[PDB]
């Protein structure tokens, strides 16, 4: 087409929709890891996690308000990649790089996956 | 705003 | 803080959205122009316009699964300003450029404001 | 990947 582009229109949208997360406007699930509770939008995590959109194209699963994840899962692993989901910025750090690799492989998040092993490559 |  | 970030995310998120809504998975209003149906996710109406954002953090308007727009306006306005939230992407044509700045104007769609007013100033 |  003959379209124009604003450069900075996706990076403003994820702003927002974290915006929206921070003070837990429309968010419509809870995800429970280990006895720890995430509020969020099911389309933001959809669109960042093979599993979760697994999980909410699931003709059952879409209607759960609730979603237990595996209790082998870390909770800050988790808390570290739902910033991900929402900012493009993972904190990733010596202390949780095994955990926060885990819980992408766990929640299919391939470039996450990608960085982690790159990572733990260059330090062995 | 650029041309894509 | 330490944190890495992935240049592309927002962009990959944002396609992620626009799938969802061509598959029409997990959109949960409808918006009525001109008895023209688009139907969407509030989360991400909310976060391209400061019009949508108002009628969704409204106690009462928040759990409406219609909405009609004024009269006045434009359904293609309304399409291509739709189209412009999930892709960036904004189809502005000599034919079309006055109904999409109405349009953008009464959605509070700052941006798509602007760049209307120097097309249509360039033109004069 | 980048240093934002
Ligand atoms: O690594 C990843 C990240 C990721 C996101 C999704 N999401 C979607 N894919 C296609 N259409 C819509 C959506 Cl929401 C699927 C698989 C994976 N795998
Ligand atoms: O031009 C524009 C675009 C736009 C988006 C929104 N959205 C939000 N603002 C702040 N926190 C969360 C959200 Cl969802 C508000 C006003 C305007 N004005
Ligand atoms: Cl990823
Ligand atoms: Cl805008």
């Amino acid at each position: 087409d003959s379209c124009i582009q604003f450069t900075r229109h996706a990076s403003d949208v994820l702003l927002n929709l974290n915006r929206l997360r921070s003070r837990d406007i429309l968010t419509d699930v809870v995800i429970v890891v280990s006895r720890e509770q995430f509020r969020a939008h099911k389309t933001v995590l959809m669109a960042c996690s093979g599993l979760f959109y697994s999980i909410f194209t699931d003709q059952l699963k879409c209607n759960l308000s609730v979603i237990n994840l595996d209790p082998e899962i870390n909770p800050e692993g988790f808390c570290i990649l739902l910033d991900f989901m929402y900012t493009s910025r993972l904190n990733l750090r010596e202390g949780n790089i095994m955990a926060v690799m885990a819980t992408a492989m766990y929640l299919q998040m391939e470039h996450v996956v990608d960085t982690c092993r790159k990572f733990i490559k260059a330090s062995e | 705003w650029v041309i894509p």
